[PDB]
């Protein structure tokens, strides 16, 4: 259960382990189990410099290897370690590290006028915000009626009612649950406060002339072979909204299509789940003057001294001055000459 | 074929339901270059465009 | 290097004017950008009542900016009392075909079957090949290259003479990799490896095909081993030999064409080996002179007794291997060994490539990395007294 430090056979720091188990042979030789603690680099920052992990990997090695004892510490612990407690002996663990898998228990903030706000300054007692209400919100129900919620739950069933009655003015329960749907609903509640909780002036505005109102969201309003286009589109798009109104329901606005896709997501039949250029060629009598002056041109020197600048003058001065006037052997022969003569 | 806002102008995302077999109903992506040229996954299209657009945080399946 | 470059400068000064005493041609062209390869075509097409012979080679840039082309071009030699013998280049040296490449060309090679196919080796693994002439002549200023082959998958690259078809390669991966398009698909544009020979350990830097053998082929790498292979062996891991064959890694590989058991071998540790393939554990010659690492070695097609060999150290020496161990003055030592017959000063950078003329015996162009290319032909004096 003791933590160690091993042989680095390369020179290196220590190898660490924990001894699992250490055990003597019949000769006296004493070997050690030990499982093995990996350094970050080795498990192929956040990481500290005295971050271990505990491995999987399991070796078996002589006692002799073992230069020193140490301790691997909790997390909490070695932070909690003291100054002048601080050691090269002192290391910590927090992660088990797989060495066969690789698996392991499981940006920057600004200063400057371009990044903070202008602070707004307090008004003075005197001083006004000067904000127009109206042009910022308009109210949709107050919560201080002189009505009770019976009698609002009462004009909701009503305000269902007339719905019902009214999609039977051009399937019962189909109709009827139609009709309680929320649009409905919210519908009732805004009739109710813009006819200022008045229930007997409230249920004029629901029957106008003698006559229903009809709210159907987007939901019940399709046409039958709008919503199959919607099921072809979906089924073959995806849920890629833009693409499915210009190719498929291109009369349709695309907020109203998002507004149904959710609506149908509940429906019942609905069942996803389960340099320096130049040339040469050399006259005839340049040729031959190489070869009348053997001795001053010297071309098997010449030949290995490209840089030696050879004396132009001369040859050429005894070329005209003295005017009036090869076999290889074969590769099997020198073969048989470098094997007779070898390296 | 979708223009992908994201992408450079031009660019274009087609998703294509199955219609058969083991995977019968599941989609495909694809992605269109301005030329027409078709991309099937998003290390072939990140490399095509190479260092002229981060695909790093790109949803190749939804194109955002 | 502003001392080493007017050292260098003044050289090719000194080199320039010992030219007409030195060589009997040489042609200078300085390219628009640097080529890491070179080889003569083997067609001459010799013109109706002229003095010379049309002859062609295959270049190719490596420029990683602008695009980069597989070049064709065309240079005119002549056929073979006031001294010297000099009259500027002027429309001898001409592009004959530009065919725009993906990515720089490192190597380039024709297939012997068919000249007009071109196997290009590019710094990926695998290999391209082009046919100049279904491409046009004049490039558009595109760059959308149209390989007629990919070949998926050290500048490694040669066709078998004997079997159609067959190319070897290097790799990253340190592994030799060998091609088949004798029966390529229709509809399969891409080719993949018929097989993969694993054998060294660090990076092989040159393969070559054996010339009268179909089937067996050499390869040499960074790990100092000359591996002679064998495609009919089932295991292709173990080679059929394996040679220490320098002291540091060596770079390329090279068949004798007169004699199908001789080889020579150059390396990084200034040294051309000369090997036996009947005797590998002896090394017959370790040619020595040359300044700095060899990168390219080449025997004459015309006489078996000499090659050449370029590197990294501006020259090109050209060695006699029928004058080993000749008596020779006491002066001469301090020139180099008998064996070296010339060096080549021409160039003012690293010589990438080489190849010698098979139609016009003793010449060679040569190119390097300062972007001139050099046709040139050594002093008939020179090679035989």
């Amino acid at each position: 259960g003791d933590y160690v430090y091993f042989e680095n056979s390369s020179s290196n720091p220590y190898l660490i382990r924990r001894i699992e188990e250490l055990n003597k042979t019949a000769n006296g030789n004493v070997e050690a189990k030990v499982v093995c603690f990996y350094r970050r680099r080795d498990i192929s920052h956040q990481l500290r410099h005295r971050e271990l992990f505990l491995s999987r990997q399991l070796e078996s090695l002589p006692a002799t290897h073992i230069r020193g004892k140490c301790s691997v510490t909790l997390l909490n612990e070695t932070e909690s370690l003291k100054s002048y407690l601080e050691r090269e002996d002192f290391f910590f663990y927090s992660l088990v590290y797989d060495p066969q898998q690789k698996t392991l228990a499981d940006g920057e903030i600004r200063v400057g006028n371009r990044y903070q706000a202008d602070i707004t300054d307090l008004l003075k007692e005197g001083e006004e915000d000067g904000r127009d209400q109206s042009r910022l919100e308009t109210q949709v129900w107050e919560a201080h009626n002189p009505l009770t919620d019976k009698q609002i739950d009462q004009f909701l069933v009503v305000a269902r009612s007339v719905g019902t009655f009214a999609r039977a003015l051009d399937s019962l329960h189909m109709s009827a649950a139609a009709a309680s749907r929320d649009i409905t609903l919210f519908h009732a509640m805004d009739t109710l406060h813009k006819n200022i909780y008045d229930i007997s002036k409230a249920i004029s505005a629901l029957v106008p002339q003698g006559g229903p109102v009809l709210c159907r969201d987007e939901m019940e309003e399709w046409s039958a072979s709008e919503a199959n286009l919607f099921e072809e589109a979906l089924e073959k798009y995806g849920k890629d909204f833009t693409d499915i109104q210009q190719d498929f329901l291109p009369w349709k606005s695309l907020t109203s299509i998002i507004e149904y896709y959710y609506m149908w997501k509940t429906t019942d039949r609905y069942v996803q789940q389960k340099r320096q250029a130049f040339y040469l060629h050399t006259t005839k009598l340049t040729r031959i003057a190489r070869r009348l002056c053997r001795e001053i041109l010297r071309p098997w020197h010449a030949a290995r001294h490209p840089y030696l600048p050879i004396n132009s003058a001369a040859i050429k001065a005894e070329c005209t001055a003295r005017l009036p006037e090869a076999v290889r052997k074969p590769l099997e022969a020198v073969l048989r000459y470098l094997e007779t003569h070898p390296r | 074929r979708m223009d992908c806002p994201a992408l450079p102008p031009g660019w274009k995302k087609e998703e294509v339901i199955r219609k058969s077999g083991l995977s019968a109903g599941k989609s495909d992506v694809y992605y269109f270059s301005p030329s027409g040229k078709k991309f099937r996954s998003k290390p072939q299209l990140a490399r095509y465009l190479g260092n002229t657009v981060d695909l790093s945080s790109f949803d190749f399946r939804t194109g955002k | 290097d502003a001392v080493e470059e007017r050292v260098i400068n003044e050289e090719y000064k000194i080199w320039k004017k010992n030219t007409p005493f030195l060589y009997d041609l040489v042609m200078t062209h300085a390219l628009e950008w640097p080529s890491l390869t070179a080889q003569w075509l083997p067609d001459v097409t010799r013109p109706e009542g002229k003095d010379f012979s049309i002859h062609r080679l295959v270049l190719g840039t490596h420029t990683s900016d602008e695009q980069n082309h597989l070049v064709i071009a065309s240079v005119q030699l002549p056929n073979d009392g006031e001294f010297g013998g000099f009259g500027s280049v002027s429309g001898k040296i001409e592009i004959e075909i530009k065919i725009n490449h993906e990515g720089e060309v490192n190597r380039a090679r024709y297939m012997p079957q068919n000249p007009c196919i071109i196997a290009t080796k590019t710094p990926s693994s695998d290999v391209l090949v082009f046919d100049y002439t279904k491409h046009p002549s004049k490039p558009d200023p595109s760059g959308e290259c149209n390989p007629d082959l990919r070949l998926r998958g050290g500048y490694g690259l040669s066709w078998n003479p004997n079997l159609s078809g067959h190319l070897l390669s290097a790799s990253d991966d340190h592994t030799i990799c060998l091609w088949d398009i004798s029966a390529v698909p229709k509809e399969g544009k891409v080719v993949d490896a018929k097989t993969i020979f694993t054998g060294h350990t660090a990076v092989v830097e040159d393969v070559s095909w054996h010339l009268l053998h179909e089937s067996l082929f050499g390869s040499v790498a960074d790990d100092q081993k000359l591996m002679i292979w064998d495609t009919r062996s089932n295991n292709t891991s173990k080679p059929s030999h394996s040679v220490d064959a320098h002291t540091a890694e060596v770079n390329c590989l090279s068949f004798n064409p007169y004699s199908e058991f001789i080889l020579a071998t150059g390396s990084a540790d200034k040294t051309v080996a000369l090997w036996d393939l009947r005797n590998l554990k002896l090394k017959l010659h370790s040619f020595e002179s040359h300044k700095d690492e060899i990168f390219q070695v080449q025997w004459s097609p015309h006489n078996e007794t000499i090659l050449a060999s370029s590197g990294t150290d501006r020259r090109l020496n050209v060695w006699d291997l029928s004058k080993i161990g000749e008596e020779q003055s006491p002066e001469d030592a301090e020139d180099g060994p008998p064996e070296l017959l010339f060096i080549h000063g021409g160039h003012t950078a690293k010589i990438s490539d080489f190849s010698w003329n098979p139609n016009e015996p003793w010449v060679i162009c040569s190119v390097s990395e300062d972007n001139i290319m050099q046709v040139w032909q050594m002093a008939e004096n020179i090679y035989n007294d």
